[PDB]
C-alpha cells in the first residue's frame, strides 16, 4: 500500500469508543471481548509473544518501543521473586485523553489485555495505575474487574486455564511525572514519584524490586484482539514498522474536537479534515500543529500539508508521533504564549530530583515569560537554544527532553516572531 | 508553603481518627500489596483520610504513618509531593479549572473569569461562606472536551461562561449537577454526527484467525 | 578470572563485575567530579555532575551509578564530557546565592572548586534567584538552606548511617526543599557528620561559625579520647588556638565519621 | 441502538465508591507473596 | 571530596610553643621550623632525607580508601534491608 486511512468499522478495535453500547461484561462479550481467552492462554507465552511481535505493535505511551521485544524481557525463568505487569493509565500528557475512553467505555478490553499480556510475561498480577483525577473512570474499571472475578475470567484458574491472575487498581494523587514508568513504580511503592536511574531495568528490578513490565493502556488493550485476529492482520495496517491502528485526539482550533480511531500513517491533513471537521476558519487559517502531545515539537502549516501520522514520518519532520494527541493552533493564536504555557506546565510537573530539569526548566520558564512580552534581546534566543540542549540527554528521565523539545520547536520554526516581539517591545520602551 | 507550623487548628494534638468503617477499607487496601511492603499503601490510605476529613492536618499524616509503620517524614514527603492532597482546609466544592494550552486555546480564560465574577473571589481563594475554593490546574486528561473543570470528583466539560454559572447555581442550591459535556454531545465523539463507529459492532469470533 | 577489561581514555584496566564507571576511573587516578555521590552512602545519581561520555555511545552516562561494561572506553576529558560538566555546573549556580564571603564553606567548598576546575568562568543567568527559608534543627548544625544544591547526601546519611528518618524532601520541582517539614531537632550522636558530607555551606557547624577560614588553619592529626574507640581526627588550629575537630579517615575504626561529643 | 449514552452509572458514584469496590474484591484476591520480613526496617 | 592533596608524602616537625605578643596579641614563636613542610614522592625519599639530616622521625603508612561495592539497584531490594525509603 501507499495510501493509508479510511479505516473500516470492522477493523476498528475500540468499538465502544464513544460509550454508545453497554460497557459492562454483557455488552463487552457481545462485541467479542473474552472470546476464546482460554485458548489464547493455553497457546503459551511464547506463542503470545510471537503474535505481538509479528503485529509490529509499538508502545502507545509516547516512546514507541517495539512491544513484542519489550515484553520478551520478562519471558525468562523464575528466580524466586513474583513477576508483575504494571499498566500505565496515568494519562497525563497535555492534549492526550485517549486512555480515558478505553478505561471507562471499554474496560473489559483492558482487563483481558492484562490477563493475556500477564500470561506472556509470567506475571502473577497486574497493577493498573490510574491518575487520581479519573475517579469515575477508575470506579468503572473496578466494576468491570469485579464482573471478571465473578465470572471466573480473572483470579484463580482464570478463564478455566489453570493460570492464577489478579488485577489491582491503584490511584495516583496528582503528578504528571508518575506517568514515567519508573516514577510510576516508585509511586506504587508509596514514595514520591521520582524516576529511577537505569540500569537496573524494570524487567530485572521493578515494582517491589521484582521483574516488571510497564505498558500503556492502549498497548495492553489491543493485545487480546491481536492474538484473536492474528499479528498479520494488525501488520496489514499502516506503513512498514508503523503497523496497526491508532487512537487520535484532535483538540485545539478545530471545528469538532474529538477522539477517533484511524489507521497509522494517515495524512495529518486528512485526519483533521475527515474527522475533526477541519481547522477553525478553514485550512489556510492553520498556523502550527503539535502532532503528538505537548512534548513533541510543533510543526508549521507548510510541513503539515503532506506529513503522515506515524513514528518514522514525524521523526523525519523533526518531531514525533508521541501519544498521537493533535493540538491545532490557527493563525489567531499567540504561538509564543502557547508554547510558554507548556513550559510553565513542565515547570509545575518536574519532580525536582535531578539538576538539569529542576533548575533548567524553571530557567527556561522565566526566559519564555519574557519572550512572550518581548522583554529580551535576540541574542537570548541562541542562549535559550543552548540551555535546552544542556537539559536534553542529561537528565534522569525523559521529562527533561519533553520540556526541551517544545522550546526547540518554537525557535526552529518561529524565530522571526520571537525577534519581531522583541523589536516591538524595545521601540515602545 | 512546604513547611509546617503548628497552629491551634493544625497541630499534632488536633483530633483525627479513622472511622470503624474506614479501618475495614484500610485493611483491604493494605492487602493489595506483598507482605513486607506495607509502605505501598501510603498514597491510598492518605487519600482515604482526605476523603473522611476533607483535608490533611499534620495529625492525619501522623496517624497514617502510625498505622503503616512508616516514619512520619516519609508520609510528609508524599503529602507535599502530590497536588491532590489538601494540607489546608478547602471549600465544600473544590473547583479546578484546567488552563494548559489545549484548554487555553479553547478559551479557558473565559471560564476562569466567569467563575471569579460569580463567586467574587480570585484564583486560590475560598468564599467566605466556605462553599467554594477556586484554583487552576494542569491538563486533566479531557482535552478534546475543553474548556473544562473538575469539581471534587466530577468533570464538567465543553463549558461556556453561562454553563459554568448554572453549575455553580445548582451547587449553591445544594443540588448536584450531572457531569460530562454541556454542548450537546455525550463524551468525546465529534459534534455534528459520528465520523466512525456508525455500524453495529461485529459479534463474537468475527475475524478470528484459524487454529486458535 | 572474573575480572573484565575496560578502558579509561584508552588505558586498559581490569575491574570486578559491578564496578561503576566512576570506580573504574579512580583505578587510573582519575577522580570524576561529583556532588551527590558519596562512597559510604547509597548511590543517588541526581546531581548529574558525573556525566561522562562512553566512546561510540551517543548518550552520556552517570559514572557514579552506571556499571561498567566489558570493552567500554570511558572518555573522561572529551569535548562531550567537558560540555556536560559545564552545563550541569551552570544549572547548579543559577539559583545559588552570592554568599561566598559570608559562607563558612568558602575556601574548602566543592562547589567553588569544581566550578573553577570543571565549570565555565562567567554567568549568562539573567533572572532572579530562588530564596528558601531556614530550618532550625538544633544547636549544633546551622542551616542556610538557600545554599542547598539538593544533593540528598544528608538525607541518605541520616537514614542509612545514623538510622534516623527525620530528613527528607518536601515539595516538587524547583521549589523542592530539604528539611524535616515540621519543626524538629536532628539530635543524634552522629548528627554533626552531616556538616562534613554536605558539599556546600547549607549545613555548617554552629560553634565554628565565622571564626576561621580553611587556608589559614594548621592541621594536627591526632586521636580522640572522648571514648574508647580511638577515633582518628584532625585538630584544626590557628595562631596557637584550637578552632575545630574534624574526622580523619581510618577504615578499621571510625571510617570517616566522629561522634558529636568528639566533634 | 447507537444514539444514547450508556455510561450513566457514574452519575451516582459517591466518595467511597472506589474503596468499597476494592473492599468487595478483597475476598477474590489470591494470597499475596511475602518478602520474608515485616518491612525493610526489620 | 577531592583527593588531590593526598598524593604526595610530607615531612613536618613537632609543634612548639606559641604565645601571645604583649603589644598586639599576635601569635609569637621561637621555633624556626614551625612552618617548614617538605614534599616527597615516596616514603623512602622522605626517610632518606631525614636520615642524612640527622632528624629522628616517625613514619605512618599511607591510608588508602578500600574499594567499595556500589550498586544502584540495591536501593530497591525485594527482601533486603538495603531498600531505601526515600530518594
Ligand atoms: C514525563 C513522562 C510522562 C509520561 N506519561 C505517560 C503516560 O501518562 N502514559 C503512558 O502510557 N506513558 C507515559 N510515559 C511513557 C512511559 O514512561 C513508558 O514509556 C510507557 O508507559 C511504556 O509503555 P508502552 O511501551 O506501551 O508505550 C511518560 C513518560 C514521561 C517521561
Ligand atoms: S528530568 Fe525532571 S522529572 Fe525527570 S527525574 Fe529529573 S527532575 Fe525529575
Ligand atoms: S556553598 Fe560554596 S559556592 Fe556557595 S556561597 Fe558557600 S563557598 Fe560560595
Ligand atoms: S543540605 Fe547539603 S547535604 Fe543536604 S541535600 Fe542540601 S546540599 Fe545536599
Ligand atoms: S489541556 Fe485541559 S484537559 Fe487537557
Ligand atoms: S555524582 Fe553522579 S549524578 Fe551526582
Ligand atoms: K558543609
Amino acid at each position: 500500500k501507499t495510501s493509508f486511512g479510511s479505516l473500516k468499522d470492522e477493523d476498528r478495535i475500540f468499538t465502544n469508543l464513544y460509550g454508545r453500547h453497554d460497557w459492562r461484561l454483557k455488552g463487552a462479550q457481545s462485541r467479542g471481548d473474552w472470546y476464546k481467552t482460554k485458548e489464547i492462554l493455553l497457546k503459551g507465552p511464547d506463542w503470545i509473544l510471537g503474535e505481538v511481535k509479528t503485529s509490529g505493535l509499538r508502545g502507545r505511551g509516547g516512546a514507541g518501543f517495539p512491544t513484542g521485544l519489550k515484553w520478551s524481557f520478562m519471558n525468562k525463568p523464575s528466580d524466586g521473586r513474583p513477576k508483575y505487569l504494571v499498566v500505565n493509565a496515568d494519562e497525563g500528557e497535555p492534549g492526550t485523553c485517549k486512555d480515558r475512553e478505553i478505561i471507562r467505555h471499554d474496560p473489559h478490553k483492558l482487563v483481558e489485555g492484562c490477563l493475556v499480556g500477564g500470561r506472556a510475561m509470567g506475571a502473577r498480577a497486574a497493577y493498573i495505575y490510574i491518575r487520581g483525577e479519573f475517579y469515575n473512570e477508575a470506579s468503572n474499571l473496578q466494576v468491570a474487574i469485579r464482573e471478571a472475578y465473578e465470572a471466573g475470567l480473572i483470579g484463580k484458574n482464570a478463564c478455566g486455564s489453570g493460570y492464577d491472575f489478579d488485577v489491582f487498581v491503584v490511584r495516583g494523587a496528582g503528578a504528571y511525572i508518575c506517568g514515567e514508568e519508573t516514577a510510576l513504580i516508585e509511586s506504587i511503592e508509596g514514595k514520591q514519584g521520582k524516576p529511577r536511574l537505569k540500569p537496573p531495568f524494570p524487567a530485572d528490578v521493578g515494582v517491589f524490586g521484582c521483574p516488571t513490565t510497564v505498558a500503556n493502556v492502549e498497548t495492553v488493550a489491543v493485545s487480546p484482539t491481536i492474538c484473536r485476529r492474528g499479528g498479520a492482520w494488525f501488520a496489514s495496517f499502516g506503513r512498514e514498522r508503523n503497523s496497526g491502528t491508532k487512537l487520535f485526539n484532535i483538540s485545539g482550533h478545530v471545528n469538532n474536537p474529538c477522539t477517533v480511531e484511524e489507521e497509522m500513517s494517515v495524512p495529518l491533513k486528512e485526519l483533521i479534515e475527515k474527522h475533526a471537521g477541519g481547522v477553525t476558519g478553514g485550512w489556510d487559517n492553520l498556523l502550527a500543529v503539535i502532532p503528538g502531545g505537548s512534548s513533541t515539537p510543533l510543526i508549521p502549516k507548510s510541513v503539515c500539508e503532506t506529513v503522515l501520522m506515524d513514528f518514522d514520518a514525524l521523526i523525519q519532520a523533526q518531531t514525533g508521533l508521541g501519544t498521537a494527541a493533535v493540538i491545532v493552533m490557527d493563525r489567531s493564536t499567540d504561538i509564543v504564549k502557547a508554547i510558554a504555557r507548556l513550559i510553565e506546565f513542565y515547570k509545575h510537573e518536574s519532580c525536582g530530583q535531578c539538576t538539569p530539569c529542576r533548575e533548567g526548566v524553571d530557567w527556561m520558564n522565566k526566559v519564555m515569560a519574557r519572550f512572550v512580552r518581548g522583554d529580551a534581546r535576540p541574542a537570548e534566543i541562541d542562549s535559550l537554544w543552548e540551555i535546552s540542549k544542556q537539559i536534553e540527554g542529561h537528565t534522569i528521565c525523559a521529562l527533561g527532553d519533553g520540556a526541551a523539545w517544545p522550546v526547540q520547536g518554537l525557535i526552529r520554526h518561529f524565530r522571526p516572531e520571537l525577534e519581531e516581539r522583541m523589536q516591538q517591545f524595545a521601540q515602545q520602551h | 508553603l512546604f513547611v509546617h507550623r503548628d497552629t491551634p487548628e493544625n497541630n499534632p494534638e488536633t483530633p483525627f481518627d479513622f472511622t470503624p468503617e474506614n479501618y475495614k477499607r484500610i485493611e483491604a487496601i493494605v492487602k493489595n500489596y506483598p507482605e513486607g511492603h506495607k509502605a505501598a499503601a501510603v498514597l491510598p490510605v492518605l487519600d482515604l483520610a482526605q476523603r473522611q476529613n476533607g483535608w490533611l492536618p499534620i495529625s492525619a499524616m501522623n496517624k497514617v504513618a502510625e498505622i503503616l509503620q512508616v516514619p512520619p517524614m516519609r508520609v510528609y514527603e508524599v503529602a507535599t509531593f502530590y497536588t491532590m492532597y489538601n494540607r489546608k482546609p478547602v471549600g465544600k466544592y473544590h473547583i479546578q479549572v484546567c488552563t494548559t494550552t489545549p484548554c487555553m486555546l479553547r478559551n479557558s480564560d473565559s471560564i476562569l473569569e466567569a467563575i471569579q465574577k460569580k463567586l467574587g473571589i480570585k484564583v486560590g481563594e475560598t468564599t467566605p461562606d466556605k462553599l467554594f475554593t477556586l484554583i487552576e490546574v494542569e491538563c486533566l486528561g479531557a482535552c478534546v472536551n475543553a474548556p473544562m473543570v473538575q469539581i471534587n470528583d466530577n468533570y464538567y466539560e465543553d463549558l461556556t461562561p453561562k454553563d459554568i454559572e448554572e453549575i455553580i447555581d445548582e451547587l449553591k442550591a445544594g443540588k448536584i449537577p450531572k457531569p460530562g459535556p454541556r454542548s450537546g454531545r455525550f463524551s468525546c465523539e465529534p459534534a455534528g454526527g459520528l465520523t466512525s463507529l456508525t455500524e453495529p459492532p461485529k459479534g463474537p469470533g468475527f475475524g478470528v484467525q484459524a487454529g486458535l | 578470572s572474573n575480572l573484565i577489561e575496560v578502558f579509561v581514555d584508552g588505558q586498559s584496566v581490569m575491574v570486578e563485575p559491578g564496578t561503576t564507571v566512576l570506580q573504574a576511573c579512580e583505578k587510573v587516578g582519575m577522580q570524576i567530579p561529583r556532588f551527590c555521590y558519596h562512597e559510604r552512602l547509597s548511590v543517588a545519581g541526581n546531581c548529574r555532575m558525573c556525566l561522562v561520555e562512553i566512546e561510540k555511545a551517543p548518550k552520556v552516562v552517570a559514572a557514579c551509578a552506571m556499571p561498567v561494561m566489558k570493552g567500554w572506553n570511558i572518555l573522561t576529558n572529551s569535548e562531550k564530557t567537558k560540555k556536560a560538566r559545564e552545563g550541569v555546573m551552570e544549572f547548579l549556580l543559577a539559583n545559588h546565592p552570592l554568599d561566598c564571603p559570608i559562607c563558612d564553606q568558602g575556601g574548602e567548598c566543592d562547589l567553588q572548586d569544581q566550578s573553577m576546575m570543571f565549570g565555565s568562568d562567567r554567568s549568562r543567568f539573567l533572572e532572579g534567584k530562588r530564596a528558601v527559608e531556614d530550618k532550625n534543627i538544633g544547636p549544633l548544625v546551622k542551616t542556610i538552606m538557600t545554599r542547598c544544591i539538593q544533593c540528598t547526601r544528608c538525607i541518605r546519611f541520616a537514614s542509612e548511617i545514623a538510622g534516623v528518618d527525620d530528613l527528607g524532601t518536601t515539595g516538587r520541582g524547583n521549589d523542592m526543599q530539604v528539611g524535616t517539614y515540621i519543626e524538629k531537632m536532628f539530635m543524634s550522636e552522629l548528627s554533626g557528620n552531616i556538616i562534613d558530607i554536605c558539599p556546600v555551606g547549607a549545613l555548617t557547624s554552629k560553634p565554628y561559625a565565622f571564626t576561621a577560614r580553611p587556608w589559614e588553619t594548621r592541621k594536627t592529626e591526632s586521636i580522640d579520647v572522648m571514648d574508647a574507640v580511638g577515633s582518628n581526627i584532625v585538630v584544626s588550629t590557628r595562631t596557637g588556638e584550637v578552632m575545630r575537630i574534624l574526622p580523619r579517615m581510618h577504615e578499621d575504626i571510625n571510617e570517616e565519621w566522629i561522634s558529636d561529643k568528639t566533634r | 441502538d447507537n444514539t444514547t449514552y450508556k455510561n450513566l452509572q457514574h452519575h451516582d458514584y459517591s466518595t467511597y465508591t472506589f474503596l468499597d469496590l476494592n473492599l468487595d474484591l478483597s475476598k477474590f484476591r489470591m494470597p499475596q507473596p511475602s518478602s520474608g520480613r515485616e518491612s525493610p526496617r526489620h | 571530596s577531592g583527593v588531590n592533596n593526598t598524593k604526595k608524602w610530607k615531612m613536618e616537625f613537632d609543634t612548639r610553643e606559641r604565645w601571645e605578643n604583649p603589644l598586639m596579641g599576635w601569635a609569637s614563636t621561637a621555633d624556626p621550623l614551625s612552618n617548614l613542610v617538605l614534599t616527597f614522592s615516596t616514603k623512602e625519599d622522605a626517610v632518606a632525607f631525614a636520615e642524612k639530616n640527622g632528624w629522628s622521625y616517625d613514619v605512618e603508612e599511607r591510608k588508602v580508601p578500600k574499594p567499595k561495592s556500589k550498586s544502584y539497584g540495591a536501593n530497591f531490594s525485594w527482601n533486603k534491608r538495603t531498600r531505601v525509603s526515600t530518594k
